[PDB]
């Protein structure tokens, strides 16, 4: 199956700032990927699908772009609430004549200071 | 009836009558389709013709596979 | 709406063992079931899924030793051969029928394989 090539390994912001991770699809996907956030000692918790569209209950910041082979998150302001780690799901996974795999990505950390 | 007068066909799958086994088609009138029928054959004509689809199709040969393969049967009665 | 996984114990390296995972609150039956690993420190790694109709897909490393197999209300993970390697944390992962939103997913249970 395809890799996810998920770049930084660690970003660094403060309140009130902006980041972005890049996740990089071997294939053309397609705009089918996913974004979680898991906090530590949780299960993840779903942010946006179909790389755009955010999932009905996060707040109006995570934003979601990005189609073919390369996909970008940008959270933005920063609240105290959002050192997690953050992963990228390619959801091409489920078919009998594509079916480019559902690997996840490699980690992100998003720490503030 | 026959797709010599279909111009709009529905899929939706959590407000319509009943759930994904029913698809609307219409024209004017509608009509009250089976549902495993039309995705069963729209499956059978993309992936037939699969050396000219242009790439925004291909999406619509995802989406109606992976859509026919998590309906449960046995849960129709 | 909520799903929880159930079944995970300490084993000999080389027993097998399955874990089981219950949908307890849902309306309709579209579902693709999805199980995923966690190392105690890593990221996540993809298993495998089900769906309603049984068509069952695997991940590159984990085909053979791995099985899902679904019942009237549960699905069913096995591992074939647990060696020491294969201890983690395992999340069910619940959905509809279009196969992108992994919406609901289970607190996890832990297993430990080392004799």
């Amino acid at each position: 199956d395809l890799v996810m090539t998920q770049t930084p390994a660690s970003v660094e912001a403060g309140v009130g700032g902006t980041v972005t991770i890049n996740c990089q699809a071997s294939e053309n996907i397609g705009s089918r990927l996913a974004w979680y956030q898991q906090k530590p000692g949780q299960p993840p918790k779903l942010l946006i699908y179909r790389a755009s569209t955010l999932e009905s209950g996060v707040p109006s910041r995570f934003k979601g772009s990005g189609s073919g082979t390369e996909f970008t998150l940008t959270i933005s302001d920063l609240e105290c609430a959002d050192a997690a780690t953050y992963y990228c799901q390619c959801t091409y996974g489920v078919s009998i004549t594509i079916n480019y795999g559902n690997d996840f990505g490699g980690g992100t950390e998003v720490v503030v200071k | 009836l026959a797709l010599e007068n279909i111009s709009d066909i529905y899929l939706v799958s959590n407000q319509t009558c009943d759930g994904f086994s029913l698809a609307s088609l219409n024209s004017v009138i509608s009509r009250c389709a089976n549902g495993l029928n039309v995705v069963s054959f729209f499956i059978s004509i993309l992936k037939r013709s699969s050396s000219a689809l242009t790439g925004h199709l291909r999406e619509l040969l995802t989406t109606l596979e992976t859509l026919y393969g998590s309906f449960s049967v046995e849960d129709l009665f | 709406q909520q799903v929880k996984e159930s079944g995970g114990r300490l084993v000999t390296p080389g027993t097998p063992l399955t874990l089981t995972c219950t949908a307890s609150g849902f309306s309709l039956s579209t579902y693709w079931m999805s199980w995923v690993r966690q190392a105690p420190g890593k990221g996540l790694e993809y298993i495998g899924v089900i769906g309603g109709s049984g068509s069952t897909y695997y991940a590159s490393w984990a085909k053979g030793r791995f099985t899902i197999s679904k019942t009237s209300t549960t699905v069913d993970l096995k591992i074939t051969s647990p060696t020491t390697e294969d201890t983690a944390t395992y999340f069910c992962a619940r959905d509809s029928g279009a196969g992108v939103r992994f919406r609901f997913w289970g607190p996890g249970t832990l297993v430990t394989v080392s004799s």
